[PDB]
RNA sequence: CAGCCAGGAUGUUGGCUUAGAAGCAGCCAUCAUUUAAAGAAAGCGUAAUAGCUCACUGGUCGAGUCGGCCUGCGCGGAAGA
RNA sequence: UCCUUGUCGGGUAAGUUCCGACCUGCACGAAUGGCGUAAUGAUGGCCAGGCUGUCUCCACCCGAGACUCAGUGAAAUUGAAC
RNA sequence: GGCUCAUCACAUCCUGGGGCUGAAGUAGGUCCCAAGGGUAUGGCUGUUCGCCAUUUAAAGUGGUACGCGAGCUGGGUUUAG
């Protein structure tokens, strides 16, 4: 079914009775207000495109802002959109809290993971480490070969090399829940979620067994 | 699981891997050193017992065994890898004989025991090895050993510990339809069961024994009356000797003649069956009268000579049946195999 | 936290002393032993008049690890000195009579129960 | 549940011949264990049948036993009941270890 | 021709090797006479027994069927970076 | 000279290297010197004890380059190249 | 030859789907389809290979000019002593 947009706050873990340590998450996740949604007719998919948090009227776009009047909704931080599940149906302006996760006890989470700016292919894909010795010179950490000899005459697509770490979306698969709150407008979840505090995050319910 | 056979079967070990000879030529330099290596030595063939197989039958399928031969030397001074050794699975209570005054090679009796049948042939030489200063050259290689070639006989032989041999038709199938677990076909036709279907009884724990079946038989040195020494084979290591005999039988003679020469033709099997210790035990005792089969019981005793307690039993009946196993079952804990 | 040619304690009467494990145990490469693990040892050092004797090979279990256990509620039972306990190679049964030194209770969970009826401390 | 199932095991190990028993208190000097029973069989088959029986009860007692011990060897099996332990043993090496100040 | 509905019996459990084989483990002189269309007989299931069957014929359907020869074009034999 | 690295022992769980020895070995070989030799050697090979990022398995940090800006300003090579 | 890096074909080492079996069950043996993934740690010798020690599902076979020094190594081969 759909999901929320929530902001990543910090780790922690909650103590249980029988003595069982759960690392946890704090996801703070407030009122989804809905811009608009969309149907097969008009466009061909079933959306409900919706915005979290607030954000200053002085640099609101016009075009940002004109939307909103649209809907007769608050600005927000960033905009989003979830998939239907091909049966339930929403109204434009409409706000979403968070109690609908009070029966998934699974939630997929995804989001910007933290850049680690051009890391080394030692960093990337684990790249074993050649000998610091035994007569090695001014190669410790390179990839070293990359081809065979005059044979393809050229490095393959999509090879293992240095690059370029983090800021790309990251999936973690069925996160489980510890409780939610909504008296508070938190969302616990067990396990550490990819990005850094103060990251947009998209939480949704999990997809697989 | 329903028939019982016996054959032989030729094993051949492979021969030791053959030397190589070679001269290393770079990209550059065209003389080098005489490159190449060793063989490898012959796969051997390991005789192993098995629980799961108790027959022969694959080995009338399959009569020849062929171990792994050693690879031939090769350049970069290369040695070839041993061959495998070929292992095969045999029902436990095996002997294998040979032929050119050949004789038994190994007696097996409890199951994790690998006997060495077959030796592979040995790895030659390379022409690195006769690396010298005079020569300079060596074109000289040493051929591999050859395998050890033998044909064995397959005899197998059942781990009976107790065995049991009675007249035809008196019940022996019958017998084992008591609390002995196997079900042997039971009918009223002479030599009703044909295949050994070998029992055990477990009156307690730590406490168990064996029973093997093997069809009476007529006063024959050859092949005749349908059965004969092929089924006397299966005797020889059972520690304690059943004798069964019929009482009024329906339609057969009385034993008074033919009780006692199935005694004498144990004699000229081979030997007597090294004279072990036998058992006289009787059958048929429900159709008659309890106290009737009494008198003439010892009676036969005397008659064939019999001076032990010529149990009374009823297989069919089920009295009785117990008497015996436990009579049994304390001579075999009091005379451990030593 | 004990790895391929790692020399160990011994924490029980069967007579080695000092010993040193060669092959852990666990899968294809298998890299680091835990707390309840199979791993074999080769006998280093022991007394002559023991039971076992020096370059035997053979299984063991160990007991104490320096790194140490992860309790599931954020703590560790670290030790000072790995030692092991002599097993048979062919069956699992622990060789030595009497048990040196506590053992954590995070073997129940391996099914090693019996070194935990020995060795009163802890 | 100390001495209802302590109580529970004893008299049913001896209707299936369990000799020599020792009932020992451990309290205050393990923490791990309770109730130190030790049972006597005659022979690898003896004590293999208690072995079995006293968990295939227990299956149907309600409590389930944490583990067991005896693999493919019947020189020193035992196994739990959680609170209370039982060891089925025998003659010989029992005299091996050491008795009744473990 | 192949199908469908039936026949398959008789002197007769064919003599030795035969414990048990009597068309179906080992030998055939290969018997022939009864009504005829069917053999002391090619195959299952055992040890035969008892039963499934076949060549053959009878009835119905009613127009091609049977396998040797030469040849054209095809199929498998023909798995590698 | 060869076969089963020659095979037994130490060294190792596992030792084509090392150490005195079995033999089917005798060529050298006695100032183109033979045997043993304490000490000595940035000499060849092997082993042991302490020790450690040599390694499983790398991680972090300190500095100089690598990067951007401002100034000066090469090189080997090059038939022409969309 | 070793280290880093891998790729491709299936004449498949394991996992997967089956046939036959002289396959009672487990355990097996042969053959067919299937390349998605995985496919070892140490002593010896420069080693390729191999022996041995010990695990697992195995420790696959070949092309890559028997891949890879404008990536490293100079242990073998190695001019000059
Ligand atoms: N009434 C009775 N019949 C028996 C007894 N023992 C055997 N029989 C019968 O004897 C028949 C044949 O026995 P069998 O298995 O052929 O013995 P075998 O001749 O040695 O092979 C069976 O059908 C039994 O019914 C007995 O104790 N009492
Ligand atoms: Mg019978």
């Amino acid at each position: 079914m759909i999901g929320l947009v929530g902001k990543k706050v910090g780790m922690t873990r909650i103590f249980t009775e029988d003595g069982v340590s759960i690392p946890v998450t704090v996801i703070e996740v407030e009122a989804n207000r809905v811009t608009q949604v969309k149907d097969l007719a008009n466009d061909g998919y079933r959306a409900i495109q919706v915005t979290t948090g607030a954000k200053k009227a002085n640099r609101v776009t016009k075009p940002e802002a004109g939307h909103f009047a649209k809907a007769g909704v608050e600005a927000g931080r960033g905009l989003w959109e979830f998939r239907l599940a091909e049966g339930e149906e929403f109204t434009v302006g409409q706000s979403i809290s968070v109690e609908l996760f009070a029966d998934v006890k699974k939630v997929d989470v995804t989001g910007t993971s933290k850049g680690k700016g051009f890391a080394g292919t030692v960093k990337r894909w684990n790249f074993r480490t050649q000998d610091a010795t035994h007569g090695n010179s001014l190669s410790h950490r390179v990839p070293g070969s990359i081809g065979q000899n005059q044979t393809p005459g050229k490095v393959f697509k999509g090879k293992k090399m240095a690059g370029q770490m983090g800021n790309e979306r990251v999936t973690v698969q069925s996160l489980d829940v510890v409780r939610v709150d909504a008296e508070r407008n938190l969302l616990l979840v067990k396990g550490a979620v990819p990005g850094a505090t103060g990251s947009d995050l998209i939480v949704k319910p999990a997809v697989k067994a | 699981m329903k028939f019982v056979d016996e054959a032989s079967i030729l094993v051949v070990a492979g021969d030791g891997g053959n030397g190589c000879v070679s001269f290393r030529r770079e990209k550059y330099i065209p003389k080098g050193g005489p490159d190449g290596g060793d063989g490898g030595d012959g796969g051997d063939v390991w005789m192993e017992a098995d629980e799961n197989l108790n027959t022969l039958i694959d080995y009338r399928f399959e009569k020849s065994f062929r171990a792994e031969r050693g690879q031939n030397g090769a350049s970069r001074d290369c040695t070839g890898k041993r061959g495998k050794d070929v292992t095969i699975k045999v029902p436990v209570g095996t002997r294998v004989i040979d032929q050119g005054t050949g004789e038994t090679m190994g007696d097996m009796t409890k199951h994790g025991q690998r006997l060495l049948v077959a030796k592979g042939g040995w790895h030659g030489l390379g022409n690195t090895r006769f690396k010298s200063s005079v020569n300079r050259t060596p074109r000289q290689k040493t051929n591999g050993t050859p395998g050890d070639k033998r044909e064995l006989l397959l005899e197998l032989m059942l781990l009976a510990d107790v065995g049991m041999l009675g007249m035809p038709n008196a019940g022996k199938s019958t017998f084992i339809r008591a609390v002995s677990a196997a079900k042997p076909k039971v009918a009223d036709y002479p030599f009703t069961t044909l295949v050994p279907s070998l029992g055990v009884v477990r009156m307690d724990n730590e406490k168990s024994f064996v029973v093997a079946d093997i069809p009476g038989l007529i006063e024959g040195a050859a092949e005749g009356a349908g059965l004969g020494i092929r089924f006397l084979k299966h005797l020889e290591r059972c520690r304690v000797l059943l004798h069964l005999i019929d009482i009024d039988p329906i339609d057969g003679t009385d034993p008074v003649e033919n009780a006692r020469i199935i005694i004498s033709e144990l004699e000229k099997y081979s030997q007597d069956l090294a004279t072990k210790p036998r058992w006289l035990v009787f059958n048929k005792i429900d159709l008659l009268d309890k106290v009737e089969a009494e008198e003439k019981a010892k009676a036969i005793a005397e008659a064939l000579g019999w001076e032990d307690k010529y149990y009374l039993i009823s297989a069919a009946s089920g009295l009785g049946v117990k008497d015996l196993c436990w009579d049994v079952m304390t001579f075999i804990i009091e005379n451990p195999v030593v | 936290m004990i790895q391929e040619q790692t020399m160990l304690n011994v924490a029980d009467n069967s007579g080695a002393r000092r010993v040193m494990c060669i092959k852990v145990l666990g899968g294809s490469h298998r890299r680091y032993a835990g707390v309840g693990d199979i791993i074999k040892i080769t006998i280093k050092e022991a007394i002559p008049r023991g039971k076992v004797k020096k370059g035997d090979v053979l299984k063991a279990v160990v007991v104490r690890t320096k790194k140490g256990v992860r309790r599931p509620d954020g703590s560790v039972i670290r030790f000072d000195g790995n030692a092991c306990v002599l097993l048979n190679n062919n069956s699992e049964q622990p060789i030595g009579t009497r048990i040196f030194g506590p053992v954590t209770r995070e073997l129940r969970s391996e099914k090693f129960m019996k070194i935990i009826s020995l060795a009163p401390e802890v | 549940q100390g001495k209802a199932l302590q109580d529970f095991v004893i008299d049913k190990i001896d209707d299936l011949k369990g000799q020599d028993i020792i009932a020992l208190d451990v309290q205050g000097k393990s923490s791990i264990t309770d109730c130190m029973i030790i049972c006597t069989g005659t022979s690898s088959r003896h004590v293999m049948s208690i072995a079995d029986h006293v968990v295939q009860e227990s299956r149907a007692a309600g409590l389930l036993p944490l583990g067991v011990e005896g693999e493919n060897s019947a020189d020193w099996i035992v196994v739990d009941l959680g609170d209370v332990i039982v060891h089925v043993m025998q003659e010989e090496s029992r005299r091996l270890y050491e008795l009744e100040k473990l």
